[PDB]
């Protein structure tokens, strides 16, 4: 699995909508990887309705 | 790329210089159903419609 | 209460997950404080 971390130290992070954001769509982007990502909104509204 | 020259060095700089560019009718912002929205790697532009 | 707020001028916000990134696990920083975070989840439920 991947990871988010700052060009100086070490911080390995869960990639997360939380510090990314998309500017493009899979047919423009080169060798995208189909790599899902956690969004906190989905399991929740199921659990609790 | 280096290149040597007697008494002396000749570089090969290779560059990228944009080509051709078209008139876009850019935005500083956006906002729907009164939330402003703002980007996040390149500016607005505008296809005319 | 707790407030995130910009380098230089003083402009308070509500903390949010959204302006604000996770990390480890809380037990190896010093200095933490123990604060809530607005889940916008959960005005959608009610
Ligand atoms: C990532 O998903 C895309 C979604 O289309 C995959 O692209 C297709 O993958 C199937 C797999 O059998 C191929 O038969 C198709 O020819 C591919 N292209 C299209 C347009 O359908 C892609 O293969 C996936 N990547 C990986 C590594 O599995
Ligand atoms: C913060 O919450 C944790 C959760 O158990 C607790 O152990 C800790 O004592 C809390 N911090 C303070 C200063 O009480």
């Amino acid at each position: 699995h991947w990871f988010v971390t700052q060009r100086n130290f070490y911080e390995p992070q869960i990639i997360t909508t939380d510090n990314t954001f998309v500017s493009g769509n899979c047919d423009v982007v080169i060798g995208i990887v189909n790599n899902t990502v956690y969004d906190p909104l989905q399991p929740e509204l199921d659990s609790f309705k | 790329f280096p290149q040597s020259a007697p008494h002396g060095v000749v570089f090969l700089h290779v560059t990228y210089v944009p080509a051709q560019e078209k008139n876009f009718t850019t935005a500083p912002a956006i906002c729907h159903d009164g939330k402003a929205h703002f980007p996040r790697e390149g500016v607005f532009v505008s296809n005319g419609t």
